[PDB]
């Protein structure tokens, strides 16, 4: 207990206090400066800060794989996840050392503390669900909740528009690569656009139309770079130059011959995932029909979820497959690059949202915060319950972690109340970084819910006790219940070590 | 002096922050800044360059305040956004054609370092540049239609802009027969002329002593063959891409080309091409199948210029008239160093038009807009009683750190310099500015002091970036 | 890396590019006499002329 | 030795003392801080003093000496709430940076403090108020007053009224009737470490770390049967059977001169006891040592007697007891003898070392605050706190003007300062401004460590003085909510923030103008 754990409680504690200034939506960013390749990345979610950090304890880096967990289902807010967890070691160097009670006993306690906390979590939670007109609505004032916690929040309300109208250009989509985030260099957050199409970030030919309407776009994985690859382990046994000058000249009228097919489809515009030699490129503009290249994987992928059509390598049957028609393709010039506006699109299979920013490690962040409030509306769709955030729901459940401490007594009540009391921590962290006073938001807000009083919560701009729902604080249930579960199974693995067993390093 | 031993000297605060070496994690972020202000504004950096460690005074002072960084953070938002509305209330009316405005107004930029005095010839050549590539409906104006030209040798007093097609590369000057091209067609190669050679391997099997010179001769013919369609279409004047990748040319394309009087130069790169394309309007060439009278343009006369060793060739006159025409002017300066000078002279100037062509406004600078704002600023302050009067109060007194800083730079007493300045702009009008030439202050737009307003808009912008990057960072960690 | 800043940067350069102008300067007028360089390479060349000497010549600062 | 010229030795060297001076910024006022400082020799000594920390801490720049040059002549002149002064002394350089980087010469930043410092004085004397117009009760009735403000600075403040009643009636055994003299040489506080500190009170004497030799006898006899003093006594020459100290040889040529030797000591042993006998002297103070057959015949002749007392003591006594000590044997006489009211040695602890106590409970010259406690880190701290009430008392005897304190000063002359520097104009009305300036940060650190609003307090300040002229509002260090000094009994003594403002300033003028920095070896 004394030299088994010591620096597993102290310092995994360490660590979450560096991201203690880092959690909730008045908390402050850190920089990570890496001792290599000279490069710096600012970022608020602990799955970057925690990965790159040097972990000398190996219960600290146990925390990173349930940030991971955090990162993928959730996303934002993964700091409060391993700082409550370092609250539950901190109860466990008393109630296991001083109080002298058996390590699995604590456990236990924690374990009847979970059972009774997903009680708390489904009682409490609000159905949002069946016509989407009030939903949709609502979900303007659900995602500012989790939207910004960072110093970018002036970008809410602006933002608020465009996360609510991405959806609904996706019509029910839940895969996460529909949608098009494209982070562009100086301006401001205001000024973001949002239309209907996609923008690419290369150009067109030297003597390609900028603007063409009603054009027919497609794809395919095929390579233009020269001559034909063929086979491997190949050769070309001729006499002379006289045979060998026509197999190469040949052949550039041989691919024109599948240029040729491709003016059977009457495309006015062509996409090629590698390079294009000069005389197909040519060939092109002989047709009128646009060019696009150096798509390593995703280019020609993301392209595809837009315009909606398939990859034809063959080129053959100008009937199958697929044909994909944009409005107007007009090549339109943003910032100093020249960009590709695509707009009219043939369905709503896809959309494209574009930032601004000044700063780049605002766009590399900032596109995190929109990945992530994405999945929060895939969630609020498939599951229809949603709960309460700013500090009221660690109180909430804190009246039933007490309750059943009653029910249970002996000397387990030490622990279930610990349970309760690190509950107590998290708001007391959350208003820590905004300055203000701890004893008295929390006891207005712990004793408001045991009066029966639901709807009360921590206000850190105003600094005290408002209303969630007026201020627009909402969060769902699948949100709180991947946390709060995690987290208390989180430190159920770490109070299981009774002993330090150190490798000798390679 | 860098790694590779590259020496520059310059006051470019873009050029000096980008090779410096900096320890320190956060001040490695201000190297962003200043590359924001080349992307966003582009010119009067020397200016700009000073907004970037300006804040760093007064959030300092705020620090012993115990305010929260979110409150000094969101309190600077607001007196940016406040800060573009001074801007836009003082600015003049400028048309977007004219003539001795944009000469008075770029003025402020042509005049930096001790080439300046050369900048009489330099403002026509700046003007006559945007006047020839611009659009009446404020379009973005990219500045890549106008290439520098970088020649050693002669002075910025032979600096002039050619009408027409420019050559920064000569031809291979062996066989050298004729001297000169008039009349004649400019063709773009985009391949190579040189025998066979497929990726693959070949095999050629020679089974008589006659087939080796037989082979020489296919060579010889196959190649004279593209150059007999070329001749056929009175083309005198070829140009190929960068010949050391792949294919080169052989030995015997001299001889070829000189007995059609046909001039060939090499060596040259993609993006050139693209560039010399718009404004020629010839079709480039990629293969000889492709290749006709109709792709090819033409021009009335093409001279090569040899001044001081170095040649260069000059297009003199446009057959076809495109939508994307483009200019190029010749940087004649005596070494390396003053050419980089003119450099960074040239793209100031540039982007001052191009501003005002996206907006119109322009507002007299030189210490008028430091204490302008910072009067409205402060005034309004106390007006707040709160958090927010203990730190616009704070921001106001220092944008005139600015105008002391160019005090003391110049010699001039400090206090003398505000003293004027707060007596005169406590009522204020416009244009009063400090003037480094008659000591004092007096009127800008008679001393060619200004500045555009998206300029200073965008210098704000960035400047009220910079801090919030700056108080972003709470805590220096370093990772692995 | 190492920077230094005030009158020492000019007194330097001052110093640096004065040592090696008094030595071209024994060559001025017609009573002016050529001197030897000794490039360590194997090869010597004796002129007055100061564009090789200064062609050939180690430069140690670099406003030299 | 390295080359600073420039602004390389005229900036960092001021910077220097600012980053150290704002170390003890945190001990100002009866809220702040203590602090640890690790003695070269190992020891520890933890004190929030700014003149005890600055004396033992070793520095690098030259500047340090400086500070301690300072506190040298404070201690002589006022040395009264060292605590409060020691911030306030270097927050004259702190403005001065901020005229450099404007471009006002160093000589004209240093010549525009020593205006504004003349005219910043008369505004003080106009509130001031004169506390020898009352009365001797009234008078004592103000040292009360000001016993709780100013006394009290440091720890053990908990318990200000145990230490209330020992500083108020130390100044009235030595004092004058029409209330102008002081002295402070003959008191002087020896404390020891024991009990508990509210077991401290007023005994008049000194303590002797040496007790009462030959534990043959009482350790303490309280009363005496001649009275008139007990009759003691102190002997200047050591106390030896009687020997030529010079070199000197002996010659014996028969037994009967080895015999007469024998009994020259015990003629000698008789003859010295008798001397003291005839006397009547109870307490005889040997300086060095005793003999040994003479150990007991003291006790025989109940002559109690100590041995190996410091020469400083034995002034103190002389003194205190308006006798002489004993020059010569020969000059013993009963005209020399002293008065000693009470003696007796103190039980302290279980055994360690019995304290010699001599007391006098009437009117005697040498007074000293009886002093125990249980901590003995907080000795030197709690005396060295007392010890500089002696000059506060001083302060107010030949200054008789008093002003509120809590920090209303440096407000009250800092509108009459903004007000004085608009009429010179030119460039000193921002050079004066700035001296009033660098006083507005006072009230400003006061606020700091209390942890309230340093402009919100400061505002309110110059926003009530605007409507009233009194002074009584000021800066509340200790949280007493409304900001009246009246109601709380908050005074200063004029003299005391007049020098120790004018000579921090008188001394700033010569430190402004350091260029160059030449440093050598000793």
């Amino acid at each position: 207990a004394e030299n088994a754990r010591l620096s597993a409680f102290v310092g995994a504690i360490a660590v979450g206090d560096l991201v203690k200034s880092t959690l909730g939506p008045k908390g402050m960013d850190k920089l990570l400066q890496s001792a290599s390749s000279n490069t710096c990345m600012v970022t608020n979610d602990g799955a970057t800060i925690l990965k790159s950090i040097p972990l000398d304890n190996p219960a600290a880096k146990v925390l990173v794989n349930i940030s991971k967990v955090q990162d993928d289902e959730v996303g934002d807010g993964t700091t409060s996840v391993t700082v409550l967890s370092a609250e539950l070691l901190r109860e466990a160097e008393k109630l296991i050392d001083q109080s002298k009670i058996h390590p699995q006993t604590i456990i236990e306690g924690y374990r009847l503390a979970s059972a009774a906390a997903l009680d708390a979590l489904t009682k409490a939670a609000v159905d949002n669900s069946h016509d989407k007109t009030m939903f949709r609505e609502d979900l303007i004032h659900i995602a500012k909740t989790t939207l910004s916690s960072k110093i970018l929040s002036q970008d809410k309300d602006h933002f608020a528009e465009l996360a609510t109208n991405a959806i609904l250009r996706l019509k029910g989509s839940t895969n996460l690569e529909h949608i098009q985030i494209i982070k562009i260099l100086g301006g401001k957050l205001s000024d973001s656009f949002l239309d209907e199409g996609f923008i690419l970030a290369k150009k067109f030919g030297n003597n390609q139309p900028k603007r063409i309407e009603n054009a027919k776009i497609l794809i395919a994985n095929t390579t233009l770079d020269t001559d034909k690859v063929k086979i491997f382990g190949t050769k070309f046994k001729v006499d002379s130059t006289a045979k060998l000058a026509q197999l190469e000249k040949a052949e550039r009228e041989k691919m024109k011959n599948k240029i040729a097919k491709i003016s059977k489809f009457g495309i006015n515009t062509f996409i090629n995932r590698q390079l294009i030699y000069d005389y197909p490129e040519q060939l092109f503009t002989d047709l009128g029909i646009n060019s696009i290249e150096h798509a390593d994987f995703e280019g020609v992928e993301r392209l595809a979820l837009v315009t909606g059509g398939e990859v034809v390598s063959t080129f053959d049957e100008p009937s199958k497959c697929k044909l994909g028609e944009c409005d107007v393709i007009e090549e339109i010039m943003l910032g100093e690059q020249p960009f590709l506006k695509f707009s009219g699109c043939k369905a709503g299979e896809a959309c494209t949202i574009v930032l601004r920013g000044a700063t780049d490690q605002t766009l590399d962040e900032a596109e995190r915060s929109l990945h992530d409030a994405l999945s929060v509306l895939s969630q609020t769709t498939k599951e229809t319950r949603t709960v309460l955030g700013g500090g009221c729901a660690e109180m909430v459940m804190s009246k039933a972690v007490d309750t059943e401490a009653q029910n249970i007594d002996g000397k387990k009540s030490l622990a279930v109340e610990a349970f309760a009391r690190a509950l107590r921590q998290l708001p007391t962290i959350l208003a820590d970084n905004a300055g203000f006073d701890s004893s008295e938001l929390v006891s207005k807000l712990r004793s408001s819910i045991y009066n029966g009083i639901s709807t009360s919560g921590l206000d850190l701009n105003n600094g005290t006790i408002a209303d969630m729902r007026q201020l627009g604080i909402v969060e769902s249930y699948k949100l709180k219940r991947a946390v709060v579960s995690s987290a208390s199974e989180a430190a159920e693995v770490l109070l299981r070590v009774d002993n330090i067993i150190r490798a000798r390093p390679r | 002096k860098t790694s590779r031993g590259e020496i520059i000297i310059s006051n470019d605060g873009h050029t000096i922050l980008k090779q410096m070496a900096i320890l320190h994690p956060v001040a490695r972020m201000l190297v962003e800044v200043s590359a924001a202000q080349d992307s966003e504004a582009g010119d009067g950096t020397t200016s700009v360059v000073i907004l970037t460690g300006a804040l760093l005074g007064a959030a300092e002072r705020l620090l012993n305040k115990g305010i929260h960084p979110t409150i000094i953070a969101d309190s600077f938002q607001s007196a940016a956004k406040r800060s573009v509305d001074i801007l836009l209330e003082m600015c003049h009316k400028v048309s977007l054609s004219d003539r001795e405005q944009l000469v008075r107004a770029a003025s402020t930029s042509l005049s930096s370092k001790i080439v300046s005095q050369y900048s009489s010839f330099l403002a026509p050549l700046a003007v006559d540049s945007v006047l020839k590539i611009s659009d009446e409906n404020s379009k973005n104006v990219d500045l890549n239609d106008i290439r520098l030209v970088k020649k050693v040798g002669g002075t910025i007093d032979d600096t002039e802009m050619i009408d027409g097609v420019v050559l920064t590369q000569t031809a291979i000057k062996s066989a050298g027969g004729p001297t000169r091209k008039e009349k004649a067609k400019i063709g773009l190669i985009q391949f190579q002329i040189s025998p066979p050679k497929p990726d693959t391997e070949n095999n050629i099997i020679v089974n008589d002593y006659r087939q080796m010179d037989k082979i020489l001769k296919e060579e010889r013919a196959y190649l004279l063959n593209i150059c007999k369609k070329i001749k056929k279409a009175k083309c005198n004047v070829l140009l190929i891409q960068k010949s050391i990748l792949r294919d080169a040319v052989n030995d015997l394309a001299l001889h070829f080309l000189s007995k059609l009087n046909i001039m060939v130069v090499k060596d040259i790169e993609r993006e050139e091409i693209e560039f010399l394309s718009k404004g020629l309007g010839c079709k480039p060439i990629a293969d000889i199948e492709l290749f006709t009278e109709d792709r090819l343009g033409s021009a009335d006369l093409v001279e090569e210029i040899d001044s001081d060793g170095s040649k260069i060739v000059r297009v003199t006159g446009i057959r076809n008239n495109n939508a994307r025409p483009t200019v190029s002017v010749v940087i004649r300066g005596a070494n390396n160093m003053i050419i980089d000078e003119t450099e960074r002279s040239l793209h100031d100037a540039l982007c001052v038009i191009r501003c005002l062509v996206k907006e119109r406004g322009l507002i007299a600078g030189g210490g008028a807009p430091e204490i302008e704002i910072s009067r409205r600023l402060s005034k309004e302050a106390r007006s707040m009683e709160g958090v927010q009067a203990f730190i616009w109060q704070e921001f106001a007194s220092a944008l005139e750190v600015i105008p002391t800083t160019l005090a003391e730079n110049a010699g001039l007493n400090s206090i003398k310099v505000v003293t004027e300045l707060r007596s005169k702009h406590e009522n204020g009008e416009l244009n009063d500015g400090i003037s480094v030439r008659r000591s004092g202050t007096t009127n800008t737009y008679e001393e060619h002091i200004l500045q555009p307003v998206l300029v200073s808009t965008s210098a704000i912008t960035l400047a009220s970036e910079c801090v919030k990057s700056i108080l972003r960072i709470d805590d220096i960690a370093f990772s692995r | 890396g190492e920077k230094i800043s005030g009158d020492d940067i000019r007194n330097q350069n001052v110093l640096a590019t004065m040592a090696v102008a008094n030595v071209v300067k024994s060559s001025l007028g017609p009573v002016g006499l050529d001197k030897m360089l000794v490039d360590d390479i194997g090869d010597f060349t004796v002129t007055n002329d100061g564009a090789t000497i200064l062609s050939l010549l180690d430069v140690q600062h670099p406003a030299g | 030795k390295k080359r600073q010229h420039g602004l390389e030795a005229k900036k960092s060297h001021i910077l220097a003392a600012r980053s150290v001076a704002s170390i003890i910024k945190t001990s100002l006022g009866p809220r702040g801080l203590d602090k640890i400082l690790i003695s070269p020799d190992g020891e520890i000594t933890i004190t929030n003093d700014g003149a005890t920390i600055l004396s033992q801490m070793e520095l690098d720049n030259e500047i340090a000496k400086l500070l301690v040059q300072l506190s040298k002549s404070q201690d002589d002149e006022i040395g009264d709430g060292t605590t409060g002064v020691v911030v306030l002394a270097s927050a004259l350089l702190d403005q001065a940076l901020e005229l450099i980087q404007k471009g006002i010469h160093p000589i004209k930043i240093a010549n525009g403090f020593d205006e504004a410092a003349k005219l910043a004085i008369s505004k003080l004397e106009e509130t001031c108020d004169d506390i020898s117009a009352s009365n001797d009760e009234l008078f004592r009735d103000f040292l009360l007053r000001a016993a709780k403000t100013s006394l009290g600075s440091k720890i053990v403040s908990k318990d200000h009224d145990r230490f209330a009643e020992m500083a108020v009636e130390a100044v009235i055994n030595v004092m004058d009737k029409d209330r102008k003299d002081v002295d402070f040489d003959l008191i002087k506080m020896q404390g020891r470490v024991g009990g508990s500190i509210s077991d401290s009170k007023l005994i008049n004497g000194v303590i002797l770390d040496k007790d009462f030799s030959h534990p043959q006898m009482p350790k303490c006899v309280l009363p005496k049967e001649g009275s008139d003093g007990v009759k003691l006594a102190i002997l200047t020459c050591p106390f030896e059977p009687p020997k030529p100290k010079t070199k000197h040889k002996l010659d014996i040529s028969s037994v009967e001169e080895y015999q007469k030797l024998q009994t020259y000591e015990q003629d000698k042993f008789k003859e010295m006891i008798d001397d003291v006998k005839k006397a009547g002297a109870d307490v005889v103070i040997c300086q060095w040592g005793f003999d040994d057959e003479a150990n007991h015949l003291l006790l025989q002749n109940d002559l109690p007697a100590v041995r190996w007392v410091g020469g400083q003591e034995l002034e103190h006594i002389a003194i205190s007891t308006n006798g002489r000590i004993v020059p010569r044997f020969q000059d013993l006489s009963k005209d020399k003898l002293g008065t000693c009211s009470r003696i007796y040695e103190q039980e302290f602890g279980t055994t360690k070392d019995r304290m010699l106590i001599i007391e006098q409970s009437k009117e005697t010259k040498t007074v000293t605050c009886f002093v125990r406690g249980s901590n003995k880190m907080i000795v030197d701290e709690a005396e060295r706190a007392l010890h500089d009430s002696l000059c506060v008392v001083r302060n107010l005897v030949k200054d008789s003007r008093v002003v509120y304190g809590g920090g209303a000063a440096e407000v009250t002359m800092s509108l009459a300062v903004s007000e004085e520097a608009d009429k010179q104009r030119g460039i000193d009305q921002y050079a004066f401004r700035g001296f009033a300036q660098a006083l507005d940060t006072i009230p400003m650190t006061l606020a700091e460590n209390s942890g309230l609003d340093p402009i919100g307090t400061l505002s309110t300040l110059k926003s009530k003085q605007l409507k009233e002229k009194i002074s009584n509002i000021g800066v509340d260090c200790l949280g007493y909510g409304s900001n009246d000094m009246k109601e709380l009994f908050v005074v200063d003594p004029f003299i005391g923030k007049k020098q120790q403002i004018l000579l921090a300033t008188q001394l700033c003028r010569m430190i402004l103008k350091i260029d160059n920095v030449i440093i050598s070896g000793k």
